[PDB]
Formats: structure tokens, C-alpha cells, sequence
């Protein structure tokens, strides 16, 4: 698992990528783990005219 | 009393919000929250504070300053010398008081409203499109 | 590659407008995640390049703000705590009282303190889990290649990313506000302020004790060494007027200096050549040293107690990471300052080939022995060992390269002079105090 | 079929009445946050926004509740060949069925 | 064919775009940079930052600056372990009423006020206290530089003057006090009106509290905060007179 | 005539404290480490 | 002395931003301090299509 | 075994399966033979299929932004240069003074 | 046992400035607070 | 529903099937001495 996990990340670096993962973003736990950020997150966008 | 003028804060003092007490101002104003002495409290240092910006934000062209407060609410002058300074430091009061106008700017390409395209590269925003799969022993 | 170097990551210098002190430090001191990081980067690459200066004299409580943010993440970094996105909330007349007292009192039958806290924590190591088991001594050369080892391995956690790890980012963090420290250090009137400033000498203190005593909290090996960079180069630029405030940072800087040496494998000298181009951030430590030996007030008076032999848990600290360091193995910490301190002396590449290399390294050679000098006239009945015969037969006679390169001096632009008469006054003083020293 | 039971999220602040009030007027008004929250009144806009990005509306179409995707998990960069290295990708997916214990306590045994 | 293909001429040619789009980003970056270089200002693909209010207007050349005035003043910067040490052994709140009177048949200038001063304040200095209110009064450059010290030393005599309360510093408070009662004579001139009026008020009593009481008779006869403040320093004042 | 010592301070100050750059500023490894290529010779 | 015109009821609110049309037409340039006359302008997001 | 064509099957199985459910939705509503819980269910559903595509670009805004928040230079470059210098003959006169 | 009947509305306050905790305010940024985006993305369910 | 990803494995239908599972299985156990085998596991004869 481990080396499966090393190597798909290298090749994502060396492509120059970054960001999340897509199958941890996609589902509802991701959101309801991180209310906190996600609260900060969304007052500080709407405040200034961003959202 | 409508919403005459419009209301600028700097971008740090977000944490701000009348009727509530940050720790921000616990950390910086430490003599009204330990109770050593009466005639500092909690409730003395929320109207001190909401009367100082309730009576800047009715004119934001004018700076408000410690002669007046001084006038109109009883107490030390040093306390509320330390309470205006603090406020004017942080934003939420004298900040828009000889504004400027911006000039005009002239944009180039990409720098403007509605400038996205469909076959932009997805730097961040994780969500990804793929290849349907149309193929007979895919199918 | 190409993509990398293209993508919009931040600004660079040429767009960054104009920098305003008083926003950057109001940044600093709210306690927005976005707002630090944007404060730190803007920091750096301002200060990082030339032909901007960041006037400290002109808005001084920017330098504090820094130091205290710092301090508090160090503390949070030490104690497994991560101070962003907490999950609480973060908000908060006598006859008066006594009359709606009886009112509450009456319609529940009816119905029937000052505090106190600080501004900045307790330091650092009086925290019950920062107890000193250990003292982490890993040389320059070793440290380094550590570094490739655990950049060189397949399964390298070297690009985890700020968003994925919450210690990735405190780490971060720190390492920023470390390099803007040392790149805001090269001024005069920036040197001057930050030599008295009381924040910083704590944030120091502290990075250091967490650095050399318990350093497995942080992520990353070359982290370590540049953390131990940033401090050897602020203190070059700093200590020719730092007053130091405790015996403990004296310790600890003596650790840090001569950790840039190259040790051998006590009766000889402990420490090896150190070439010239493996490195040049031993003469830093050479420096550092000389100028804080200036000071015959607080400085010279913590040196001397411990080169030789609240404030009582400070003893108790003290006793303890001496024996923790010697462990008839007493003053073997003086036995390695002046081992360290001989071997920052270049003879054996000086004298093998002769003008050109004296005079490109004089000042290191004039620091050195001032340094020796004074620890060998002042600092020095509690031997138990001839130490300064050890130092004259030491089986690389040094006394004939002292006098050698008197006589190349001689025989041959502003410190010759200097060291001519160093290199004879030190070679007696040698000799003498091993004929005292006997006796 | 599998249904996206949307209105069971009745979660105790939130309730049925402003569940159909916020989708209904996020589909008359796209993204005007200020005229969704005066059309559910009593809440404010980042309420909205919040109970809208927390609503699990694909979660039953993905693959599971939470064994695992294995090499899919990493979708976008997948090291993997077929035809040269047929081996490590058979074990990408065998690697998920096996419970790890019996596997190490096998190879003891064959040591 | 889909670039969105894993293949492996897919994928290079989704690399190969995106750096084409990175390129052209780069120079439309660069000449924002350049014409604003030239002194025509550009938007930028970050925006404007700070817009003309406080913290001033980024979308300049490149500079350090400081601070941005406000007022015409520089932001005040004080000694936080002062403020703390202060703050954490405070025991009173000794008040010292001051009033300053100056004719202008006499030195230059003319200012008449009143004010209440903590003598237990050992944080503002009263040179910065005094500077500040003379800009507030929105006096001459010249004439402030001439003058704060003529007010400053007025007001520091007043300060040392002031033993202080003596039913506090000897031991007294008997919860009711002796009967010493006084009449307090009020004469106000805020505005184009003027209070007139006379009570009694007890001074051995440290019940009595100057503030709640004028707050409460501002209350009754609805008047500003200015006849609030009056009255409280006249009280405070005739007190300590007698 | 405190300036003048002041303005000397300056003067010898600026040249002490300068830094190098683009030069004999040679750095060490650990400086001077390409991740991306140990990253294609790990891969 | 807040610049309101006097006695507004709850029913002429908007009447009076629409006075305030008239008040700059009746030369007068806004300041930045105006209703409406910000410095900072909303920057929308790409979701929003226009 | 080809995990490339493996994850394009996962995807658009995942599209197919979003589009029968919405036209189920639809079915569910043309006919007046069901009750009104059902029907409502239906209605609701048929918002929220119909939404799911904004949910993806706000999460997407709101996740940018946060992972902007995080990002500092000294991690994405860490060949990041600095003011070293070298000790030179103003530190040795300024010492011996 | 005192003004318990006065009408409130009718009990004395003080005179101050109104109240403005109803306004709405803007928020001035420094520059490299948000990143710069790209890729508009679809907003519509795709065609089958 | 037991295996989890093996069911996204594209296959040719109705004609010619490939064991990619089994052949690998066979060809992991085919390099490690059958006795050394019949000791790891009880499964072998």
C-alpha cells in the first residue's frame, strides 16, 4: 500500500499538480468534519464580495 | 436612523462584532476584565465601545476624536485615551476619514470579471472530468 | 518543470505595490489563518530582496509582533496543541450588588475573584514535559548527510503539503518567520534595535532549547540545520551589544557554535582541521564568540561559571544538562571550546602552500585568537588535569604553527600586526600556565 | 432503485419546511444568497451556504459508505501498466481482499 | 481522442496546453507590471489590495511604507509588559478632578476644560495625553509646539496637589459615614443653555457615587452627555475642596 | 556635535553589514538539493 | 444632524435612496464615503455565468 | 488487469446511474396515481439531482480558497536564497575596539 | 412598589446616538489574499 | 458485493476470457519450492 500510495504521488508532483484528492472531497464526511474551517472559510468570502 | 454612508473596515478586524466581546480585546484591554476594580467591568467597556463607534459610523468623513468621548462619557481620561487608541489601531473607527479615489485601471487580458474558460487548466478546485468510456465491450 | 516555473504560486517583488509596516503587523497579531500566512509570505519576499528596506525605527512593533507569534507556536508545537480552526468559540456599586443579591436570594427561596494571567506563557522548559533526558549533538557533516538520506528515500514524506498536515504547516510557519528575522538582521539600525529587544531574546531562548534538547517535533532534518543557520548568522549580526539573560542561553549557545565543527573519534585536542570549502559557517561561531567575551558584566561572569564548574529551577536545570554534557570527566566543555576554537585557525592549508590566503583570512585568525586569549587570561582550583599542557603536546603542535606564521607574517593588511604579537603573547601564556598549573 | 432521500437531513436546527424552502429557492435563484435566505427567513446566508455544500445528494451513487476503491482511490494518476508490469497491478486490486495478519504470520512461516 | 484521456499522449498533451496557458498568463503578468511601471495604472490578476481609505492605495510602483497618517497623526504604540504589570496589582482608582483655564489677556491663547485623571496611572505620559488634545482641538502647528508645555505643567500641579480622599487613606468607612453634608451648587453653560440647580451631598460616606447620580438626574431632565460629565466634575470638585 | 559621530556610525555600519550576493556566497549541499531529479531517480 | 432628510417613516426608505440620486444632480463627484460610491466592487465567482 | 479503463467504467456508471434516478423522478411525478408523499419525495429529489452540479463548484470555490489559506513559499520552494555574508576585517577592528 | 404601571417607552433613557448594528460593511483586502482561478465550471447536469 | 474494485475490471464477453487474478496467483506460487509451500499453508495437498 505504501509503495502503490509513494508512487502515485510522485508521478502527481512531477507533473506539477497539486490540490485535494478527489474521492475524499466528493463525499458528505469531508464537510461535516470540517465545519469550523469551512464556517471561517465561507464569512471571510461573503464578506468580501466573493461568494 | 437608515444607512447613510457606506462602511469600510480593513480586512484583519473581521473578528469584530458589537454585542459580543472578542478575546482579542481581553489580551489588550486587561484592566476591565479582572475584577479588581468596580468601576471597570465587561458592561462598562461594551458601552464605552459601542458608543464611540455608533457615534463615528453616523459620519465617517470626520475624525472622531478623544476631546468628545472624553466629553460625553464619565470616567478616567487614561482608560478611555487607552480604549480609542486601541479602536483607531484596529480599524473601526477614523478608517475612512480622508479617502481617495482610485484613478482607473486599464486591463489586460485575463485580469477582469467573467475571465474563466471552459478549457482552463484545473489548478486547484480537486474535481476532475473524465473520458466516457464508449467502447462495444465497454458498452 | 516548465509548468512549475510558470504557475502563479505568489507574488513576487515588482508586484507587491506599496508595502505598508502597519497592516502587515495588524495581520500578524489577529488570529486569522489566511491573514498570517499572507503577512509571513509578503514578509519574506520583501525582506528577502535587496534594494528594500524594512526600517524598523520607523514602526518598531512590527519586530514584536513576529517574536510573539513565534513564541506562542513554539509553545503550541511543544505540548501537541494546534491553535487554528479550535472548534470553540473564541469569544466572551457594592449596595447595587448586594441589593439584587437579596432579590436573587429571596425569589429562590421563593421559588422553593480576580483573575490573573500573562502576556506571553511560561518560557519554554519549565513545562512538566520539557525535562532534559537528552542532549542532541549531531555535528555539521553528519547533519548533512542525514538531510540526503531522507531526501533520498522512495518512500519520502519531503512533499506532504501545508493542507494535508496541520504540524507541516506550524512548521512552516516557524521557518518563516525565522528566515525573515535573519534577512531583516542586515542593517545597522535593525541590529541595534533587535539587540535590546526583550521578545526576541525569548523566542530565541526558547527555539533554542526546543532545537538542542527536545527536537523530535519537528518534521523535518533539514529544517533543524536551517533553524540552527538562522541563529548562528542573527547572533553574528547581533552580539556586539546582546546582554544575555540567563546561564542556561549561555550553555546553549556554546552547544550550538561549536556543533559546527568537525569532532575526531580527555588528554588531546578533540577536533579536526575543517578544511575551507566543506563550510564557513564556523566563523560565524568564531565571531559570535569573540563578541560576546567583550562583555565582562553578565556575559563573562555566566561563561566563566560555566566553562569552570525561578532561579532554582534554573539550577536544578543547569546541574542537570552539565552532567547530562560531561557524561574525572569534568571541564570537558572547556576542552572542546578551545579545541573548536584552534581548529577554526587554518594552518596547516596557510602554511602547506602564502599572502593571498593570510590576508583572505585574517579576520577569522584575529576573532580566534582573541578568543582563546581571553578564555586562557581570564577565564582560567578545581582542575584535576594540566589542561594547557595537553593543549602545548597535543600531537599537532600547534605552538610551531604559531610561530611559524609569526615568521611568515613577518618576513612579508591591517590586523598583521595584531596577530604577530597574538601568537606570541599566547603561546607564552601557555607555557606559563603549564608550569603553574604543575605546581 | 436507490432513492436520494433528500428529505430526511431534518437535522434539529434545520427542519422540513426549511429544507424545501432552501432548494426551492436555490433553483429560483441560483447563487443570490441574500434572496435564498430572505426566502427561507429566520436563518442567514452562510447557514444556507453551509447546510447546502453539507447536503450528501451523490453519496449513495459512489462506490462505498466510506472494503476500499483501492488503485481508484487516486483516480486522476495511475502509475499502472497491463501490458509491462502485470504483476503490480493485480495486486493493486488483490491487496484489499486479504486480512494482513494471516499474511504476515504466513510468510513466518515460511521464513 | 479526449485529453482528458490517461493514455499516454493524452496526458502530454494536457501538460503541453497547460503550460501554454502558464506562459500567456506570464506575460499578460508582465505587462502589468510594466505599464503600471510607466505610471498608468493596471489591474492585476490579484487584484487591487488595499483601495484609498486607511492603510493608503497599493497599486503603486513599489515601496515600503510605514504607515498611512490618520488625521494627520501617527498611530500610538505602547509598552505591553507595562500594561500588564499595571493592570494585574491594581487596587484604586483614585480620580482627580483637573480643570484648565486660559485667557487670552494673559498667554496667547484661550481653552477653558474640565477632566477627570487617574492618579494611579503610571501608562500615559501626560506630554503624549496633552499633545493629542490639542490636535483634537484642531490648533496650529506653531501654536501646539508653543504651548503644550504651559499646559502640561498646569496640569501636572494639579495632579500633585491631590493628597487625596482622607476617610480612605486613614482608615475610616463606617458604612454610613459621619453627617457631614454640604450644599453642591451647579452653574452649566453647554450651549445656549444653562443649568442652574443646588443639592445636599454628604462627604464622609464612600457610597456616594458621583457618576450614577448625575447619570440619573441627565436621565430625568433629558439632557446630553455633556451636563453628564459637568455635573460629575463639579461634584467631585467641591468634595475635595472642602 | 553628536551627529557627526552618528553619521561616522552609518558610514562604517553600511559596509560591515552588507551582504554578499551572486558571488563567493557558494553554499553548501542541503542549499543547492534538486528534489525534482532525486524524485525521477527514486521513481 | 445624521443628514437624513426628517421625519422618515419605514415606508419611504427607498424613496430616499432614490432622493439621493437627486441630491448629487441637483458640479458635485461623490465621495467614497456614498451610498453606492465604494472603492471596492464585488469580483464574482466563475460559477456565476453572465 | 487495465485500471485506466476500470476507473472510466466507475465514472460513467456513476452518470448513467444519476440520469435514471432523475428520469425515475420524473416518472414519478407524470402520473397522478401515486399519493402526495410520494410525489413530494419526487419534487424534492428531482431539486435536488438537478443542483448537484452547483454543490460541485461552490465546494470547489470554498476548497480553494482553502487550499490558498495553507500554502506558504518556504514549502513549495525550498531553494529559497537569503543574506549570508562573510566575516570580514570591519567585525575584527570593531572587536579589538 | 415604584412605577411598576408607567408604560415603557414612557421611562427615561439616555440621550446617545442611535444604534448601528444593522449596517452593512466592506471588508478592504491585502493583495495576495485569494488565488487567482480559472476553469468555469459546467453549473448543469450533462446530457446521457 | 465483496470485491470491491474487481468489478470495474473490463472483460471481453460471451468469447476468449483472460484470468488475470488466477494467473497471477499461479505464477507468484510457482517460484517457491512446493514443500516450503505445503508448510505455509493447509489450502495445498
Amino acid at each position: 500500500n505504501e509503495c502503490i500510495a509513494s508512487t502515485s504521488n510522485a508521478l502527481k508532483v512531477l507533473s506539477g499538480d497539486e490540490g485535494y484528492n478527489e474521492d475524499m472531497v466528493r463525499r458528505a464526511n469531508f464537510y461535516k468534519e470540517n465545519e469550523a474551517m469551512l464556517r471561517e472559510n465561507i464569512e471571510v468570502i461573503l464578506s468580501n464580495g466573493r461568494m | 436612523i437608515p444607512q447613510a454612508h457606506e462602511i469600510v473596515i480593513p480586512s484583519y478586524s473581521k473578528w469584530f462584532n458589537l454585542e459580543k466581546i472578542h478575546s482579542i480585546e481581553v489580551q489588550s484591554l486587561p484592566e476591565f476584565f479582572t475584577n479588581r476594580i468596580p468601576s471597570k467591568t465587561p458592561e462598562v467597556y461594551m458601552r464605552y465601545r459601542n458608543f464611540m463607534v455608533n457615534s463615528y459610523r453616523l459620519n465617517p468623513n470626520e475624525y472622531f476624536s478623544v476631546t468628545t468621548a472624553r466629553r460625553n462619557v464619565s470616567g478616567d481620561a487614561a482608560a478611555l485615551f487607552r480604549l480609542h487608541k486601541f479602536l483607531t489601531k484596529w480599524g473601526l473607527i477614523n478608517y475612512q476619514v480622508d479617502s481617495k479615489l482610485l484613478p482607473k485601471n486599464i486591463e489586460p487580458p485575463l485580469t477582469s470579471q467573467y475571465s474563466t474558460r471552459h478549457d482552463a487548466p484545473r489548478g486547484l478546485f480537486p474535481f476532475e472530468s473524465y473520458k466516457p468510456s464508449v467502447q462495444l465491450p465497454d458498452m | 518543470e516548465k509548468i512549475d516555473s510558470n504557475k502563479p504560486i505568489f507574488l513576487f517583488a515588482p508586484e507587491l505595490g506599496a508595502i505598508n509596516l502597519h497592516a502587515l503587523s495588524m495581520s500578524l497579531q489577529s488570529k486569522n489563518l489566511g491573514e498570517i500566512n499572507t503577512a509571513l509570505n509578503t514578509l519574506l519576499v520583501t525582506s528577502a530582496d535587496s534594494n528594500l528596506k524594512i526600517s524598523l525605527v520607523k514602526y518598531p512593533e512590527l519586530l514584536d509582533s513576529l517574536a510573539i507569534l513565534g513564541m506562542n507556536l513554539l509553545s503550541n508545537l511543544s505540548q501537541n496543541v494546534v491553535p487554528y480552526h479550535r472548534n470553540t468559540s473564541d469569544y466572551y456599586t457594592q449596595h447595587d450588588k448586594m441589593v439584587d443579591k437579596i432579590f436573587e436570594k429571596v425569589n429562590n427561596n421563593a421559588t422553593l475573584a480576580v483573575k490573573q494571567w500573562d502576556l506571553l506563557p511560561e518560557p519554554i522548559r519549565f513545562l512538566p514535559n520539557q525535562f532534559p533526558l537528552k542532549i542532541h549533538r549531531t555535528p555539521y557533516l553528519t547533519s548533512l548527510k542525514k538531510i540526503k538520506d531522507e531526501i533520498d528515500d522512495p518512500f519520502t514524506k519531503i512533499n506532504t503539503r501545508g493542507a494535508e498536515d496541520p504540524k507541516v504547516l506550524i512548521n512552516d510557519q516557524l521557518s518563516t518567520i525565522s528566515m525573515i528575522l535573519r534577512n531583516i538582521s542586515f542593517s545597522d539600525n535593525n541590529s541595534r534595535i533587535m539587540s535590546r529587544n526583550f521578545y526576541l531574546k525569548r523566542f530565541i531562548s526558547d527555539l533554542l532549547w526546543l532545537v538542542l534538547i527536545h527536537p523530535e517535533n519537528f518534521t523535518c532534518n533539514r529544517k533543524i540545520l536551517n533553524f540552527k543557520k538562522d541563529l548562528v548568522i542573527v547572533l553574528s549580526n547581533i552580539s556586539h551589544l546582546l546582554e544575555i539573560a540567563s546561564s542556561i542561553d549561555c550553555l546553549l549557545i556554546l552547544i550550538l557554535v561549536i556543533s559546527f565543527g568537525q569532532p575526531k573519534l580527555s588528554e588531546s585536542l578533540t577536533f579536526n582541521e575543517f578544511q575551507l570549502q566543506w563550510g564557513k559557517y564556523q566563523t560565524f561561531g568564531v565571531d559570535i564568540l569573540a563578541k560576546l567575551f567583550s562583555l565582562e558584566k553578565p556575559n563573562l561572569n555566566y561563561f566563566k561559571s560555566i566553562l569552570l564548574n525561578n532561579n532554582h529551577k534554573d539550577k536544578k536545570l543547569l546541574r542537570r544538562l552539565l552532567n547530562l554534557y560531561n557524561d574525572n570527566n569534568r571541564h570537558n566543555l572547556l576542552n572542546d571550546v578551545v579545541s573548536f576554537l584552534f581548529s577554526a585557525i587554518p594552518l596547516q592549508q596557510v602554511l602547506s602552500q602564502p599572502s593571498l590566503l593570510i590576508d583572505q583570512f585574517s579576520p577569522v585568525i584575529s576573532q580566534s585568537l582573541t578568543s582563546i586569549l581571553v578564555i586562557v587570561q581570564k577565564i582560567l582550583f578545581n582542575f584535576n588535569k594540566n589542561l594547557p599542557f595537553v593543549w602545548l603536546s597535543s600531537e599537532e603542535n600547534i605552538g610551531s604553527g604559531l610561530l611559524k606564521l609569526s615568521e611568515i607574517i613577518l618576513n612579508i593588511k591591517v590586523l598583521l600586526p595584531s596577530i604577530n604579537i597574538s601568537c606570541v603573547q599566547l603561546i607564552k601564556c601557555l607555557v606559563e600556565k603549564s608550569i603553574c598549573f604543575e605546581n | 432503485l436507490k432513492k436520494v432521500k433528500i428529505l430526511e437531513q431534518i437535522d434539529e436546527n434545520w427542519s422540513k419546511e426549511d429544507l424545501q424552502k432552501l432548494l426551492k429557492g436555490i433553483q429560483e435563484f441560483g447563487a443570490d444568497w441574500y434572496k435564498v435566505a430572505k426566502n427561507v427567513g429566520n436563518k442567514s446566508p452562510e447557514q444556507c451556504i453551509l447546510r447546502f455544500l453539507q447536503l450528501p445528494i451523490e453519496d449513495k451513487f459512489l462506490y462505498g459508505d466510506g472494503n476500499g476503491l483501492g488503485p481508484l482511490k487516486y483516480a486522476p494518476h495511475l502509475p499502472f501498466s497491463k501490458s509491462e508490469n502485470p504483476v503490480l497491478s493485480t495486486i493493486a486490486f488483490l491487496v484489499g481482499l486479504v486480512n494482513p495478519k494471516t499474511v504476515q504470520s504466513m510468510t513466518q512461516r515460511a521464513i | 481522442f479526449s485529453i482528458y484521456g490517461f493514455s499516454n499522449k493524452e496526458y502530454i498533451s494536457r501538460l503541453w496546453h497547460t503550460l501554454k496557458y502558464y506562459q500567456d498568463l506570464k506575460n499578460t503578468r508582465m505587462k502589468s507590471i510594466t505599464s503600471t511601471s510607466q505610471k498608468i495604472p493596471s489591474a492585476s490578476i490579484w487584484g487591487n489590495g488595499y483601495s484609498g481609505y486607511g492603510n493608503g492605495i497599493t497599486n503603486t510602483t513599489t515601496r515600503v511604507i510605514p504607515q498611512v497618517e490618520v488625521g494627520n497623526r501617527k498611530h500610538y504604540l505602547e509598552d505591553k509588559l507595562k500594561v500588564y504589570k499595571q493592570a494585574m496589582n491594581e487596587t484604586s482608582e483614585q480620580l482627580v478632578p483637573i480643570r484648565l483655564e486660559f485667557d487670552q489677556d494673559r498667554d496667547r491663547f484661550f481653552l477653558r476644560d474640565t477632566l477627570l485623571w487617574n492618579k494611579n496611572d503610571k501608562l500615559i505620559k501626560i506630554e503624549d495625553f496633552v499633545d493629542d488634545m490639542l490636535r483634537d482641538y484642531r490648533f496650529e502647528d506653531a501654536t501646539r509646539e508653543q504651548h503644550i508645555d504651559t499646559i502640561c505643567q498646569s496640569i501636572q500641579e494639579q495632579i500633585q496637589e491631590f493628597q487625596g480622599n482622607p476617610y480612605i487613606e486613614l482608615n475610616q468607612d463606617r458604612l454610613g459615614g459621619d453627617d457631614l453634608r454640604i450644599r453642591i451648587k451647579l452653574d452649566i453653560v453647554v450651549g445656549q443653555n444653562q443649568l442652574i440647580d443646588q443639592f445636599e451631598w454628604d462627604i464622609s460616606n464612600s457610597d456616594n457615587c458621583p457618576e450614577e447620580f448625575a447619570e440619573s438626574m441627565c436621565q430625568e431632565l433629558e439632557l446630553p452627555g455633556e451636563f453628564v460629565t459637568a455635573i460629575a466634575h463639579s461634584i467631585r470638585e467641591q468634595v475635595h475642596m472642602y | 556635535a553628536q551627529q557627526q559621530l552618528n553619521k561616522q556610525r552609518q558610514d562604517f555600519e553600511r559596509v560591515r553589514l552588507r551582504p554578499e550576493q551572486l558571488s563567493n556566497i557558494i553554499h553548501d549541499e542541503s542549499d543547492t538539493i534538486s528534489f525534482r531529479s532525486n524524485l525521477l531517480k527514486n521513481f | 444632524k445624521a443628514g437624513i432628510p426628517i421625519g422618515l417613516k419605514r415606508s419611504q426608505l427607498d424613496e430616499f435612496k432614490n432622493k439621493y440620486l437627486k441630491d448629487v444632480l441637483a458640479k458635485r463627484v461623490p465621495n467614497p464615503n456614498f451610498l453606492g460610491n465604494c472603492n471596492i466592487k464585488d469580483f464574482k465567482p466563475p460559477y456565476i455565468y453572465s | 488487469i487495465d485500471t485506466h479503463t476500470a476507473t472510466d467504467i466507475y465514472q460513467t456508471l456513476i452518470a448513467l446511474n444519476l440520469d435514471t434516478t432523475v428520469n425515475d423522478c420524473l416518472d414519478k411525478l407524470l402520473n397522478d396515481e401515486c399519493t402526495e408523499s410520494t410525489r413530494e419525495n419526487a419534487l424534492y429529489d428531482y431539486y435536488a439531482l438537478q443542483l448537484l452540479p452547483l454543490q460541485k463548484a461552490v465546494r470547489g470555490h470554498v476548497l480553494q480558497f482553502e487550499w490558498h489559506q495553507n500554502s506558504l513559499l518556504t514549502n513549495t520552494h525550498p531553494n529559497f536564497l537569503s543574506k549570508i555574508r562573510n566575516i570580514n576585517v570591519q567585525d575584527a577592528l570593531l572587536t579589538n575596539q
